[PDB]
Parts: C-alpha cells; sequence; structure tokens
RNA sequence: AAAUUGCCGGGAGGGAAGCGGAUGGGGGCCGGCGAUGCGCCCCGGCGCUCGGGGCGUGGACUGUUGUCGGCCGCGCCGGCGGCCAAAGCCCGGGGGCUCCGCGCCCCCGGCAGCCGUCGUCGGCACGGCCGGUACCCGCGCGCCGAAAGGCGUGCCCCUCGGGGCACUGCGCUGCAACGCCCUGCGGGCUCUCCAUCCGACCCGUC
RNA sequence: GUAAGCAGAACUGGCGAUGCGGGAUGAACCGGAAGCCGGGUUACGGUGCCCAACUGCGCGCUAACCUAGAACCCACAAAGG
RNA sequence: AUCAACUAGCCCCGAAAAUGGAUGGCGCUGAAGCGCGCGACCCACACCCGGCCAUCUGGGCGAGUGCCAUGCCCCGAUGAG
RNA sequence: CCUGCGCCCGCCGCCCGCCCCGACCCACGUUAGGGGCGCUUGCGCCCCCAAGGGCCCGUGCCAUUGGCUAAGCCGGUCCG
C-alpha cells in the first residue's frame, strides 16, 4: 500500500460492508499520505469472525484499566465511529507530530450526516467483504458489536438512515425521469446533426 | 514456459578395477530441477542400492526426457515413498497434467500441503500413464466425463495489468456466476 | 583455522573474490574442506574471456597493474612465450604447460556483489542454496557477478 | 529474403534413415520402464 | 468551475512526497520518495526517468518581489513496483515537505 | 554501426585515407612537409612568477548536436516551457546551434520567430508541408542579443516608460515576420481545423496520463 | 571571569530537557561578500607610459543544454548452435476397446507453417553518477564541405556493396553554446533561535 | 547432579576489546567486521498498516463457542483422547 | 453401494495464579495462518566503480636552468580496537 | 443582555494574506445474483464489467483594443 495519488479536496468512503482492518490500513496510509478522508456508515463496518468472538475480544478489553486510576487507564469507546477511528490510530504513529497531523485528518460518523448525503461515496475495492470473505465463513458488523458491549445510540442512527433512503429514493426517481428525456435529445440531436458527427462513430461505447 | 522438474535419464558404473574392465551399467529416470541437482541424486540411489560411491564411480551420460505430446491431457499414477514425522510410508497419487513435468510438481505441491512432506523427504518409485477406465482416486475419475460442465464458484476480481489499478471506486464491483 | 588456510592457499581472502583452479586429486580434495565458504564450476570461453578483459590485473612486482594493454603481459609473463592478453586467455581455458605461472600472474578478481541476488548462501547448490558444485551453471553466475 | 536455395541438402537419404532410427531407438532407452517384478510383496500395489 | 479563475495550461502532473529512502533503522534525506498521479507499475515510471520537478513553497518574507520559493529536483530511478520514484534536489527537501504536493515536468523530453 | 563505425576509423589505412597525407605528399614532392619555430617574440611585457600557461584556442571539435529522429520540417511542435508554455507551433529547421527554428505563425499564435532547444519540445505526428517556405534568411546571428550593459536598474521612472517607449523589434524583423506566416498559412489552410490547432494550447485535463498519451 | 540573579527585547511548550545527522523558516553578520581590466589600434603629449575615443575581450557564485570519455541500471529486437528436440500443422501407415470420457487411447514414417530449453553472436533506445583532457584520443600541415564527413594510389578478396592491408613524416596539443545577479526584497554562513523526520538511556569506575 | 541462567573438563569460534544490518527489545543468535564521501549491488531478514518493499501470481490444509495461529537461539508443554 | 482396523496432516480436549497486557502493536479468516513454489522488489558502515585523507610498499629527479632532498612527483595495497 | 464615546451590521475602492490549478458527479440493496424499458404485473426485450464511465469553450499571455449579440449554459444578487 503506497497511497492513491489523488488530488481530492477530500474522499467520503462509504464503509458499509468494508473490512474493519483491510479499510484502517488503506485509509491509514492515506492519512499519512496527506489526504483527507470522510468515512460515513460505520456502523455497517464487517468484521470477520462472529459476533461470539468479536464480543469476546471487546470484553478482554474492557479488563485492560489502570488499577490505581482507571480514568487514566485505557479509554474504551462503544460508539463505532469510535472504533473505527482507535483501529486507525493503532495503524498510525500517534505519538508523533506526523501521526497527530495525520488523525487531523480523518473524519468518521455512524450513518451519512450532512452535506455527505448530496455528495459522491467511493468504495474500496481491496477491503470489500465480497472480495475479501468467503461466503459462509462468519461476519458481524460493527453496528452489532457496539449494541452489544453499550452504545445507545443504535436506534436513532436506525431512525435517521430510513428517513434518509427514502429522501434518497425519491432523488433517485426525479434523476430517473430526466434521464431518459435526456437520452431521447441524444438521438434528437445526433440525427440533427449528420457526418458531421462522424469523428466520434469509431470511439463511442 | 520452464518447468520446475526435469525428467532425467542417468547412466553410470563403477570405476573399471584391475579386475572387471567392463563393470556393469546401470540407469535411472530422475526428477531434478537441474542436471546438477539430477547428478546428486543419481549418486544417492547408486551408493544406497547397488554399492558404488561417486568416488569409485564414473559418469556416462546424462539426457533430459520430455512430453511426446504437450497438447493432450494424460491422467498419471505416481508410486512415491516418504517418510513423517515417525516413520516410512508408501503412498500412490493420480494427476491430470499436459505434462509429466506438470504432473510431478503438484505432487510435491500436495505433499508438503496435505502431509508437510518435504521434498529431501520423498522418492518417487515409479511413476506412469494410467489410461482412463483404470484411474482409481475419485476426484480423477469425476473429470472423465464428456457433457463436463459447471460454473466459476469463485472468480477474481482484478485489472488486466496493475497500471489500471485505482484505490477509489464509484460503485461496487458487478459480479455473477 | 584450517578452513581460514586453505583459503588463503587459494587466494580467496575476500567474499566474491574469484580464481581460477586446476582440476586435481589434490585439489579437488581442497575445495572439499572449504566448500561451504566457495562456490564454483566449470568456466567457459565466453566467461573466461569477459572476466580477464573486463576484470583483470596483473601482479606485477608484487603490485596489481590492470592489464589495459599487451605489453603488461608481455613484461609479466614473455619468458613463457605470453605475448597478448588472447593467449593468456588461451594459457588458462585449455589448461596449458604454463598455466601455473599463466594463472598465479593474474591477480584475484574482485567481482560485483550478484546482480540480482543469491539463494540462501547457507546451504549447497544441490539443496538450493548457493554453496559448492554448480559445474556449467557457474556461467549464469559470473553473467551477474561482472 | 529472397529464397536462395537456404539450409540445402547436407546429406542424403540412406543417412537421414539410420540417423533418424538411431536417436529414436535412443528414446526408447531412455523412457524404459523397469519391470517392477523384483518386489514380490508391493507387486499389487506397485500395479505389476 | 464555468468561468473558474486560476493558471489556465496545466503542463506539469502532480506529485506527492511520500519521505525518505529508508531502512526500519535509518534515513537517508538525500534521496526522497515521491509518488507521481497516474503511475501504477515500475515500467510506467521509465517514461519520466530524468524529468525534473519542482517543490514550490511560500515563505514568510518577501524575496525578489514574491513570497513563493521554488527548489529543482529531477526522477532518477523507479523504487518499488507500483510506481514510486526516487527524487534528488538540490537540496534535501525538508522533513515537512512530506505530505505536500510536487510538479513533475515535461521539460528534458525525449 | 557505432563499433562497425568506430573499428573502420582506427584501420591504419583508413586514418591515412582521412587525414590526407596523400595530396600532402603532393606538394612537397616525394616527402611529408617539416615545420619551424614559432614563439620568437624576444618582447616580454611582462614576466609572471607563476609557472606561466597560455591562453587555450582549444583544437577540440565537438560533434554537433543530434536532432531528435521525430523531428522533421513541417511538423508540429508543443513547447513545454517558457511564456509561450503550451502553444504548438510549426518546426522549419535546426540551426547551427543546435536550436531548432518554429514559427507560431504569429498571426494565429502570436508566437514569433524564434529559436528553441529541442529538450523543451514534444513533436506530434501531425505534418505541414513548408519545402515552399524560404528559411535561409534566418540563421543565428539573426537571435544574436547584442545585450548592452547592467547600468540600466529597473526604477520607478523607467517602469511604465519601457512599455510606453517602443524601441524595441526593430522594423526589418517584423516585416520578416509577414513573409513567413504568409507562405505558411496557405498549406495550413489546407488542413481541415489545423488552423484552430495551431491557436488553442496544449493542456493536461484531468486523468491524462503522458506516458500513455500518443502525440 | 564563572556559577547564580533582575529588567528589556525575541523565540517554543499535551508527564522531562539536553544531544547526533538532514533540511526549512526566521534572525544576526559577512563588500578580498563579487569584475569591470587586458590585447590591437587613431590621435594628442611626454620606440616606453597617460588622456580621448575606435576595438575583440573579460569577472564570486550559480542555471540550462550540447558533445566526448568512464562506471552503472533498465527496455526492446534480430541471427546462429545443440537435443532423437518434441510439438501443433499437411499427408501416409501401425496396434486393441467393446457401447464404453468414444468423433477411445497408444505407436510409427514423410515435412518446408510456428515455438521450449541450454549456449552464443549482433544491433537499438532510454536513463543515473562522475569527469573535461599539458601524453590516450584530437588538430594543423592539400582540396571540397556550415559542419558531419568526403576526396588519392597499389596490392589481395569476394567479385553487388564494397571490403582488408600498404608506405609514414613533421610539429601542435586544458571541449563547448547561451544565460541570472551585481549594493538589491541579492548571494552564503561553519553563528543564534525555532520547526520537522530519522537516530538517540549518564558519565567516571570495578 | 533430579535438575539449574549449576559445578568441572576436550576441540573450534565468539564476547571481553566492536561499532554496523536483522532477530520488536538483549555481550557473545543470523549476516558482517569499519578511514571521510558520490553512485551501483548485495547478505541475514523481509514486502497489510505501524515500516522501505506486492493487499503480486499459483496449489492445497485450517474455522478455534480455549485470547485459533503466526521468528533458528527463544522464551515449553507430556502421557493420553 | 457399503463395512472394519490402522496410519499421519491441521484443528479441538488434556491445559490452573496472583496490578491491566501482550504473535512487538493494530489487526487478519480464498489470510495479513500453516506447508511448498514462481516473478519482481526492499534492505548493512559488506561487494563493485570513482574522489579525497592517512599508513605501508616500490620507484624518478647533478659534469645540476638547481632543492624547506628533512623536498616534489609516480605506482600498488591497506584503514576495528 | 450585549459597553455614550466603546462596538456592531450592510454596500463598493481596493490592497494584501490563505488554499487550489477542471481541486465537476447523492440511489438503496447483493454478489448461489442484479440493472434499465415496455406491456400479463409477471412475462419479454436489452445490459452486467469495474468511475477502465460520464460531464464541462475542455481550447484567451490567470487571459489584447472596441462594438454588437439570438437560442443555450455558468456565476452573483432579489424574492419565494
Ligand atoms: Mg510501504
Ligand atoms: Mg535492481
Ligand atoms: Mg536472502
Ligand atoms: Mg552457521
Ligand atoms: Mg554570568
Ligand atoms: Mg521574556
Ligand atoms: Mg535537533
Ligand atoms: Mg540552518
Ligand atoms: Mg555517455
Ligand atoms: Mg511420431
Ligand atoms: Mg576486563
Ligand atoms: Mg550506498
Ligand atoms: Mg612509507
Ligand atoms: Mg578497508
Amino acid at each position: 500500500v503506497s497511497g492513491s495519488g489523488v488530488c481530492a479536496k477530500r474522499v467520503v468512503v462509504d464503509a458499509r460492508h468494508h473490512m474493519l482492518g483491510r479499510l484502517a490500513s488503506i485509509v491509514a496510509k492515506e492519512l499519512l499520505n496527506g489526504q483527507r478522508v470522510v468515512v460515513v456508515r460505520c456502523e455497517e463496518i464487517c468484521m470477520s469472525g462472529g459476533l461470539v468472538r468479536q464480543k469476546m475480544k471487546y470484553l478482554r478489553f474492557l479488563r485492560k484499566r489502570m488499577n490505581t486510576k482507571p480514568s487514566h487507564g485505557p479509554i474504551h469507546f462503544r460508539a463505532p465511529a469510535k472504533i473505527l477511528w482507535r483501529t486507525i490510530r493503532g495503524m498510525i504513529p500517534h505519538k508523533t507530530a506526523r501521526g497527530e497531523a495525520a488523525l487531523a485528518r480523518l473524519k468518521a460518523y455512524e450513518g451519512v450526516p450532512p452535506p455527505y448525503d448530496r455528495t459522491k461515496r467511493m468504495v474500496i475495492p481491496d477491503a470489500l467483504k465480497v472480495l475479501r470473505l468467503q461466503p459462509g465463513h462468519r461476519y458481524c458488523l460493527l453496528g452489532q458489536l457496539s449494541k452489544e458491549v453499550g452504545w445507545n445510540y443504535a436506534d436513532t442512527i436506525r431512525e435517521l438512515e430510513e428517513k434518509r433512503k427514502e429522501k434518497a429514493k425519491v432523488s433517485y426517481d426525479r434523476r430517473k425521469q430526466l434521464a431518459k428525456l435526456r437520452v431521447k435529445a441524444e438521438k434528437a440531436a445526433e440525427e440533427k446533426l449528420g457526418t458531421q458527427l462522424e469523428i466520434l462513430a469509431p470511439i463511442k461505447y | 514456459v520452464a518447468f520446475r522438474f526435469h525428467q532425467y535419464q542417468v547412466v553410470g558404473r563403477a570405476l573399471p578395477t584391475p579386475g572387471d574392465e567392463q563393470p556393469k551399467i546401470y540407469r535411472m529416470k530422475l526428477w531434478a530441477t537441474n542436471e546438477v541437482r539430477a547428478k546428486s541424486k543419481f549418486w544417492y540411489f547408486l551408493r544406497k542400492l547397488k554399492k558404488v560411491k561417486k568416488s569409485n564411480g564414473q559418469m556416462l551420460a546424462i539426457n533430459e526426457i520430455f512430453e511426446k505430446n504437450p497438447t493432450t491431457i494424460k491422467n498419471y499414477g505416481i508410486w512415491l515413498r516418504y517418510q513423517s514425522r515417525t516413520g516410512y510410508h508408501n503412498m500412490y497419487k493420480e494427476y491430470r497434467d499436459t505434462t509429466l513435468n506438470g504432473a510431478v510438481e503438484q505432487m510435491y505441491t500436495e505433499m508438503a500441503s496435505r502431509h508437510r512432506v518435504r521434498s529431501p523427504c520423498i522418492q518417487i518409485i515409479k511413476t506412469a500413464t494410467v489410461n482412463f477406465k483404470l484411474c482409481k482416486r475419485d476426484n480423477t475419475k469425476q473429470f472423465h466425463n464428456s457433457k463436463i460442465k459447471f460454473p466459476l464458484v469463485y472468480q477474481k476480481v482484478r485489472p488486466p495489468t496493475r497500471k489500471l489499478k485505482t484505490t477509489y471506486k464509484a460503485t461496487r464491483p458487478n459480479l455473477f456466476m | 583455522p584450517k578452513t581460514k588456510k586453505i583459503l588463503q592457499l587459494l587466494r580467496l581472502r575476500q567474499i566474491f573474490n574469484g580464481v581460477f583452479l586446476k582440476v586435481n586429486k589434490a585439489t579437488i580434495n581442497m575445495l572439499r574442506r572449504v566448500e561451504p565458504y566457495v562456490a564454483y564450476g566449470y568456466p567457459n570461453l565466453k566467461s573466461v574471456r569477459e572476466l580477464i578483459y573486463k576484470r583483470g590485473y596483473g601482479k606485477l612486482n608484487k603490485q596489481r597493474i590492470p592489464l589495459a594493454n599487451n605489453k603488461v603481459i608481455e613484461e609479466g609473463l614473455g619468458k613463457h612465450n605470453i605475448i597478448c592478453i588472447e593467449d593468456l586467455v588461451h594459457e588458462i581455458l585449455t589448461v596449458g604447460p604454463h598455466f601455473k605461472e599463466a594463472n598465479n600472474f593474474l591477480w584475484p578478481f574482485k567481482l560485483k556483489a550478484p546482480l540480482g541476488g543469491l539463494k540462501k548462501k547457507r546451504n549447497h547448490y544441490v539443496e538450493g542454496g548457493d554453496a559448492g558444485n554448480r559445474e556449467n551453471y557457474i556461467n549464469q553466475l559470473v553473467r551477474r557477478m561482472n | 529474403k529472397e529464397k536462395i536455395n537456404s539450409k540445402r541438402t547436407k546429406l542424403s537419404a540412406e543417412e537421414a534413415s539410420k540417423i533418424k532410427a538411431a536417436g529414436k531407438a535412443w528414446y526408447q532407452t531412455m523412457i524404459s520402464d523397469s519391470d517392477y517384478t523384483e518386489f514380490d510383496v508391493f507387486s499389487k500395489w506397485l500395479g505389476v | 468551475v464555468k468561468g473558474r479563475t486560476g493558471q489556465r495550461v496545466r503542463l506539469y502532473v502532480r506529485g506527492t512526497i511520500l519521505g525518505y529512502k529508508r531502512s526500519k533503522s535509518n534515513q537517508y534525506e538525500t534521496a526522497s520518495l515521491v509518488q507521481i498521479e497516474g503511475v501504477n507499475t515500475r515500467e510506467d515510471v521509465a517514461w519520466y526517468g530524468g524529468k525534473r520537478m519542482a517543490y514550490v513553497y511560500k515563505a514568510k518574507t518577501k524575496s525578489n518581489g514574491t513570497h513563493y520559493r521554488c527548489i529543482w529536483g529531477k526522477v532518477s530511478r523507479p523504487h518499488g513496483n507500483t510506481g514510486v520514484v526516487r527524487a534528488k534536489f538540490t537540496s534535501n527537501l525538508p522533513a515537512e515537505a512530506m505530505g505536500k504536493k510536487v510538479r513533475v515536468f515535461m521539460y528534458p523530453s525525449s | 554501426s557505432k563499433m562497425a563505425l568506430g573499428i573502420k576509423r582506427a584501420s591504419r589505412s583508413h586514418t591515412y585515407h582521412r587525414r590526407g597525407l596523400w595530396a600532402i605528399k603532393a606538394k612537397h614532392g616525394g616527402a611529408l612537409p617539416k615545420a619551424e619555430k614559432p614563439a620568437a617574440v624576444a618582447e616580454p611585457k611582462f614576466y609572471p612568477a607563476d609557472d606561466v600557461k597560455p591562453r587555450t584556442v582549444s583544437t577540440r571539435k565537438p560533434h554537433p548536436t543530434k536532432l531528435r529522429s521525430t523531428i522533421t520540417p513541417g511538423t508540429v511542435l508543443i513547447l513545454l516551457a517558457g511564456r509561450y508554455m503550451g502553444k504548438r507551433v510549426v518546426f522549419l529547421k535546426q540551426l547551427q546551434s543546435g536550436l531548432l527554428l518554429i514559427t507560431g505563425p504569429f498571426k494565429i499564435n502570436g508566437v514569433p520567430i524564434r529559436r528553441v532547444n529541442q529538450a523543451y519540445v514534444i513533436a506530434t505526428s501531425t505534418k505541414v508541408d513548408i519545402s515552399k517556405v524560404n528559411v535561409q534568411k534566418f540563421d543565428d546571428k539573426y537571435f544574436a542579443r547584442e545585450k548592452k550593459t547592467r547600468a540600466k536598474k529597473t526604477e520607478g521612472e523607467l517602469f511604465e516608460s519601457d512599455k510606453e517607449a517602443t524601441k524595441n523589434l526593430p522594423d526589418f524583423k517584423k516585416d520578416d515576420q509577414k513573409v513567413i506566416d504568409a507562405e505558411l498559412i496557405k498549406a495550413i489552410d489546407a488542413v481541415p481545423d489545423l488552423k484552430n490547432y495551431l491557436g488553442a494550447r496544449f493542456s493536461l485535463r484531468d486523468g491524462d496520463k503522458p506516458h500513455e498519451m500518443t502525440f
């Protein structure tokens, strides 16, 4: 992993059905390479090995605390966005100025808040579940783990997403109509211009 | 391209002594990754089978055996002797390959996989082209079926070359088998 | 200490130094005792020629003199009717009556680290490592250290 | 390029007979199998 | 972007600084590593071998009437398989320059 | 042929032919000439204490710079740098110093006749026909700068007056430009869109990969 | 004088600081920090040196390109040789298998389209670092040519191309073309502060 | 000697006296020994992130509801299922 | 169509300790685990090519236009403490 | 609540500083399946592999001196 090499102002990544470790590794190198990343829908991140293994792993994590001052001890986050951020922090040198700067470039959210709902959301093929996991091997959703370890905002994230997904689908239909009339325009204009568009025939698909 | 393994005839005999100006000549068919390793393994068997060491011996000829019809599919049997963690065993195998070199390469691979056996621990007794109608293993027989038909249940999603690699993509990959 | 002494006699006292040897029962039994430390094989015409032109240096009065020209050979050997670099090649390749003199004349070759790498140096060539006899395959290794 | 009699006859047919017969005879030698009828115990397992 | 304002021919390709030539315990500031936009194989970067590069930054005070400063370089050789190049500049790049952008030009053309 | 030429050059016979010791065997009869002894000055004005070593007027004769194979007259070049970066121009001929002589043409691009170093150019595939254009009036000294002194520091009085003055490009050079571009445009006017092509600049729109892009 | 302290100005700070290598930003300082002279010339006065012009030059430091060497790295393409080479391809022949993977498998003999492995020979394109000539190369001594470079005679060779050898002499012998700045908001600095990456445990002692 | 990072011997090498690369970390384990530099290439070891170098091309085995397992020395696991 | 023993790969049981906790960490499940391979690549103060400093070696310089001769120049190898 | 001599807001006159260099693009869902379009509302048709695509005067010395200007497109501003 070297880096995307892209000049985008930011890259919004829809983390649904990505693998936490593979996604975190890709995102971490991007942050080090100076890029800014937004990751949305972290409740939908997938983890290999079922819920039971992942619950056990997380409750071993709850055991670790400074015996004489637990508030100083390891800080156990419940929200999926914070689970993602600490997994990324594990893959960055975060005790240097350079790694502090890298972590600043990362924003992680549960669900798709504004303005990121009207933005195009990219996917990282190297971490997708369909390509990285063999159908029939246990996995859980990072939202599911948080629910069972004490994240009390699962339902509000669910309420908000349904209203957004409905609001996005009517927009799907509105563009669906606009796409069709534009298509008929394509023909109607492309017959108005005859040989004058001949140079495009062998390079079109 | 190259085959990792090659089949060799190796010919050799003891040194002519003040008696026996015509010592007896031996041959084997050996598998190795080059001539040098082929000659070395010849002198292994001929020390421990026919009691002639490389020192008191002489090398006569070494030739590479090639497949006659590489473009066709042959079934194969391999009789092999190997060493486990607690002894020695005899094992028989069936393979399908266009060349017998290809058949041997699979055999070493499945021994290192299914049994953790390394190449310095395997001796190939006998090799053969078992014609179909006499193949024993069930894996090899299910391919002896004209009207063979099956889907590709596993299919790699990857660009033609790394030139077209990206990190991000607009849409999810579209797969159907 | 015994391995150390033999490599001094073979004029190999630095890694990736190369020299030319005559086959002998006396010689082969010296390589058997230092084999983990050396790779060796049978050189051919191209390997013997390119080594001597490109990386050949003479031992004139205990000093390492590059064989940039033929007069160095004439003054180096001369007495043994070796006059040119091309007869110096011939003297080495077809082991001749003065192979002793024309091979001691050549200073030990100083070779590159092999372009493309080695396999495991710790094993014999037969095992898949690099030590020992690799008879004609030494020529492939010459191309990559020359 | 201009189809001069390239690689014209190096030798005659009868030599081409014995030449190709000889190498082919050396071919059966190379790929010849041992019978394996030395091993009474393993004769069935070996298939011979 | 319709009716934009800005410099309005692009004769260069964007590149980003990744750090210096490294081992896991040593660092060599004389050669920096540069990711070039759109190259994705070790054979694709033979095209850029030798091309000049410019790290353009802004200093705090004006000199010759501008705050802009530029240090020039060239692409030397590929680094790895995926299309990263070793870059050499007149001066070693700033350690804070990593994660920033460089301009890869076509000037010493072939 | 690099080595084949090299073998030919060092041939004992052929270097005799090359140097021309025949035809020097001619003048001075059945012999090869002698020489004499210069430096009979007998008039040192000074005597340096350093062990003197005089001025070099080198006899070494560096080979002329090579022209890239695809830079053939009439081909359209893209300028990669300078104030005309991106401009598409016409290649006329190589000059004596090796610099390429190019024209906008100035009617179309605004690029006059000028030298461009071959390094800063990418040759395109398209071809103009210029083998009825006359270019011998141009040579390297045409562009010879004849630069003046350092005394005219551009100062507040001088900043815009230089712009508001005109003592610059002289009358014959602007008359020259009209001669060539008038001839050039005829063959340019033959090719459709070739006039538009030169008036535009080359640009890297997003996703254009030079190592892929054929020109 | 130092330790240590106050005031003024400047700089930096998330549980040490200091340190070694890099460089970037600020400072502060550096005019031997960086040149304007030398050769032909025409006078007009004191062959030699100053006063005007005419004349070609010529200056720290640094920029780009070219061309020659040296070492290196990468990519492409072509020829030859060995093997029974086999093979696919085109033709011909040879064995059993019993409704079967069945238009089955294996085998051999001719030949004239492509394609392993091992060795070798050749050409070409790109790129990196160093160097710039007192000899090695190279130049003048003849002509042509802007310059590459070419131009002569005789013997040997195939016999196209053209090829190879020939007698050899005198001297000479630090590669170039353009730039930028020139008391400046310029150039650099081994000095000071700070930032960042990498490295980095406190010395003496047994 | 039940053994011990225990006590005593034989041959060789190392540390001590020695930096450097790797084994996360370590006096003696692996590579390798050194003037101050430029360029090239390697050894041991590696190429998901930390961390320079492929989420490279192949074939199998493993599914752990015990912290599956994952580095010569080396930081154990046995009889038995 | 099937039965019985045996055999050996990975997995599981056998498998208990005191601050909170360690395949180095995060993590990984057509692996980023295990075994065997194939292409490249990355990485030492080691090897190669070059400059420079020092050591050591071997040379050249008088009927001297000749020199800190305790000097300059040339050649080769070398450099830990 | 918001400093009676203190502050705030709006317009143009710009001048610096800052980022950038086309810094253009909203479906959900699954992948042993899905997508667009018609009519039995399920059937047909066509498409399924990568944004490897579309869009955009995309073309003027960050952009020459003046006039004119459809239809179309982009910005600021007014209102809803
Ligand atoms: Mg990396
Ligand atoms: Mg390499
Ligand atoms: Mg290795
Ligand atoms: Mg060892
Ligand atoms: Mg004091
Ligand atoms: Mg203060
Ligand atoms: Mg510091
Ligand atoms: Mg500084
Ligand atoms: Mg060169
Ligand atoms: Mg046949
Ligand atoms: Mg002591
Ligand atoms: Mg180096
Ligand atoms: Mg000495
Ligand atoms: Mg040394």
